[PDB]
């Protein structure tokens, strides 16, 4: 994945890509890559 | 190979949509399954039932 950094904290994905993380657009902002919560 | 593709690039179309398709229906079963909860309940310390 490039474009998207990636951030140890966990929140609810709407982006799923695969293998349990997913992506989405926060806080400027940009898109981070996280763990989904369950 | 790949000139002749184009006269049948639409079936591919179809194809590669049906196995997208499929891939997605996998996914969404898990979810329509599994993920009934938002919350997840820890196991309390004590196992006296
Ligand atoms: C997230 O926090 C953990 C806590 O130890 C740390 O090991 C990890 O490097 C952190 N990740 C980032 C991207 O800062």
């Amino acid at each position: 994945l490039i474009g998207a950094e990636h951030v140890n904290n966990s929140y609810e994905c709407d982006i799923p890509i695969g293998a349990g993380i997913c992506a989405s657009y926060q806080t400027s902002q940009s898109i981070i890559a996280y763990t989904m919560s369950l | 190979c790949s000139n002749l593709l184009l006269q049948y690039g639409s079936f591919c179309t179809q194809l590669n949509r049906a196995l997208t398709g499929i891939a997605v229906e996998q996914d969404k079963n898990t979810q329509e399954v599994f993920a009934q909860v938002k919350q997840i309940y820890k196991t309390p310390p004590i196992k006296d039932f």
